[PDB]
């Protein structure tokens, strides 16, 4: 079975690192992603990385958070910047290579369990 | 050359399989109508003597369709 | 769009950032989107090999005392298999890993092996070397094998579990 | 085909007769990767093979069903052969 085991805080009052372990298929050749869900149930494209180290991020975030990838490790780290109350979320890990797609989610055929972060004032 | 859709040289020789694989069908319904009914009744004549005068006809046919549709 | 085998559905554009060695630099992108045409492989390579697959198993339907016929019947059968498996992977890219039409292949492969052992059982248990007369109603006869009899059953079920499977996993 | 196993850089100076050379390599350690042969060649190798014995299995009367498949796996394997060299 494949996973995408994600790791990193859920409290800061503030800086944040959120990595994505992936096992079961490596994903040298996949596009890897972050994807967002606040309350309300709607799911927003955060950033990506490709095969070709290229980066792809969404225009909220645009330079705050930065997305990078251990090819070795199989892994892909999102580096938070600059966090504000409303990016109280949960972020979901990603992979699958973009057909249609690199913003939408029904493009990745794999995901994470997700990763609850809170921002107190 | 490597053209991957279906032409019509395609289905020619996939209509050409399959009458060679209905004739081999054929004669393994005989050879069961024979062997395996034959006990619990007690014609494949009629069986042999419909597919001598069927499939001549019936590949006929489809190449008069195919000479036609194509050419 | 002069593609042969593949369908362009669209494109998607976009843009982004590269941190290479010698620094950041922009990079505009495009992708385009295909999706490959199937009919070619399926009238080339799945249904010959489902027919054969398909006389492979008509050989259960043959009287058990003709022997030689359902010998080479199967024999053949597996040559047959191996001249589509051959020609099916001429047409592919040298990839390691299995593709959906090799495990389609090689099931259908195991399948006529597994026919002509399952011939090779039914001949095992046969005690008479005549077959039936045409004029009596059972001097002795062979019975009909139970493990041709229920092979009838098992083995088109089976393929047409695989089928059914194959073609609910990929398309 | 291959799957880079490891990779390793070197610096050397080749001590040539006129003087010595500066040189740099970068090496590669490349693995192949067996799904491709243990479908396409194997299997079908082992599997005719064993289709081979059956012929023990059959009455030496019935020279004709042994004879067949004896011959015909041997045209099999000759065709396996054959196209694998036109392949490979
Ligand atoms: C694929 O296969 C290729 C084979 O073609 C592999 O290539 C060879 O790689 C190995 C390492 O993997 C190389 O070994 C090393 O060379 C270094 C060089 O350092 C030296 O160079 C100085 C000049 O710049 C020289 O004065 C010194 O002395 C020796 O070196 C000269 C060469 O100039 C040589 O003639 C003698 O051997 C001298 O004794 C200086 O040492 C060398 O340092 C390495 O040795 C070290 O390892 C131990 C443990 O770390 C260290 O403690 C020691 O100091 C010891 O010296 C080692 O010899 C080799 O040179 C390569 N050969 C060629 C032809 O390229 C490749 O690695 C494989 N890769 C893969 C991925 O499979
Ligand atoms: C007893 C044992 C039981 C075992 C059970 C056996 C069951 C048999 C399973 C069959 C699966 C068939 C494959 C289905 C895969 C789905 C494929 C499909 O969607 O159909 C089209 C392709 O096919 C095609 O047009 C190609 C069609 C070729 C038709 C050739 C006629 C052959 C007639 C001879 C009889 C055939 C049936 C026999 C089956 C046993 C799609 O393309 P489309 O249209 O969008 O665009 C044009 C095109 O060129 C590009 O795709
Ligand atoms: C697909 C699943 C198949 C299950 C098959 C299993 C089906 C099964 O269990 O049946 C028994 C079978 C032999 O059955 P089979 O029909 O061939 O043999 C009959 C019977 O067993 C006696 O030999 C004879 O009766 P009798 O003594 O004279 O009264 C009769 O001859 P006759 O009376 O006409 O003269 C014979 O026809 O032996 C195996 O187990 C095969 C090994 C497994 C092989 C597995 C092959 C895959
Ligand atoms: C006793 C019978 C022996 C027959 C063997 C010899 C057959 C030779 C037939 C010649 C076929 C031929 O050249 O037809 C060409 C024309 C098209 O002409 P063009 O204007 O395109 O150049 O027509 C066409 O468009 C191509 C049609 C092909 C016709 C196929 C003939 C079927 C033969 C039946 C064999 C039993
Ligand atoms: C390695 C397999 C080779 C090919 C298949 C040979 C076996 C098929 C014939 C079955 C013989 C075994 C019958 C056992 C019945 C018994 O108990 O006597």
């Amino acid at each position: 079975q494949v996973q995408l085991q994600e790791s990193g805080g859920g409290l800061v009052q503030g800086s944040l690192r959120v990595s994505c372990a992936a096992s079961g298929r490596t994903f040298t050749t996949y596009i890897m992603a972050w994807f967002r869900q606040a309350p309300g149930k709607e799911r927003e494209f955060l950033a990506a990385m490709d095969q070709g180290r290229i980066q792809y991020y969404g225009d909220s975030v645009r330079g705050r958070f930065t997305i990078s990838r251990d090819y070795a490790k199989n892994s892909v780290d999102l580096q938070l910047d600059g966090l504000r109350p409303e990016d109280t979320a949960v972020y979901y890990c990603a992979a699958g290579a973009g057909f249609w797609g690199l913003r939408t989610a029904s493009s990745y055929h794999y995901w994470g369990q997700g990763t609850q972060v809170t921002v107190s004032s | 050359p490597k053209i991957p859709y279906v032409k019509a040289i395609d289905m020619y020789l996939m209509g050409c399989f399959v009458f060679v694989f209905l004739a081999l069908l054929e004669y393994a319904f005989v050879n069961y109508i024979f062997f395996g009914r034959g006990p619990q009744r007690q014609d494949v004549n009629a069986i042999d003597r419909w597919s001598r005068i069927v499939f001549p006809f019936t590949f006929s046919l489809f190449n008069l369709v195919y000479w036609l549709y194509y050419v | 769009s002069r593609l042969n085998q593949y369908d362009l559905l669209g494109q998607t554009v976009d843009s982004g950032i590269v941190q290479s060695s010698t620094g950041e630099y922009v990079v505009m992108t495009t992708h385009f989107h295909l999706k490959r045409k199937i009919g070619y492989f399926v009238i080339q390579t799945y249904l010959p090999c489902i027919m054969t697959v398909i006389l492979s198993q008509v050989s259960f339907w043959l009287n058990r005392e003709s022997v030689p016929a359902r010998t080479v019947f199967g024999v053949t059968t597996v040559l047959t298999m191996t001249t589509l498996s051959i020609s099916a992977r001429n047409s592919l890219p040298k990839v390691a890993y299995a593709t959906a039409m090799d495990w389609f292949i090689a099931v259908c492969y195991a399948f006529v092996f597994s026919a002509l052992i399952e011939f090779a059982t039914v001949n095992y248990f046969t005690k008479r070397g005549y077959a039936w007369d045409g004029k009596s109603v059972v001097k002795t006869f062979n019975s009909v094998s139970k493990i041709d009899r229920l092979s009838r059953i098992a083995f088109p079920l089976l393929f047409g579990i695989f089928n059914l499977v194959y073609w609910a996993t990929y398309l | 085909q291959f799957s880079i196993v490891e990779h390793r850089l070197v610096s050397r100076n080749v001590v040539f007769a006129t003087g010595a050379y500066p040189r740099l390599s970068l090496s590669f350690r490349l693995k192949r990767n067996i799904g491709y042969f243990i479908l396409q060649t194997y299997m079908p190798s082992i599997l005719i093979t064993i289709l081979s014995w059956v012929s023990f299995w059959i009455n030496y009367d019935a020279s004709a069903a042994r004879v067949a498949l004896g011959i015909t796996t041997v045209l099999t394997m000759t065709t396996i052969n054959t196209h694998l060299r036109e392949t490979l």
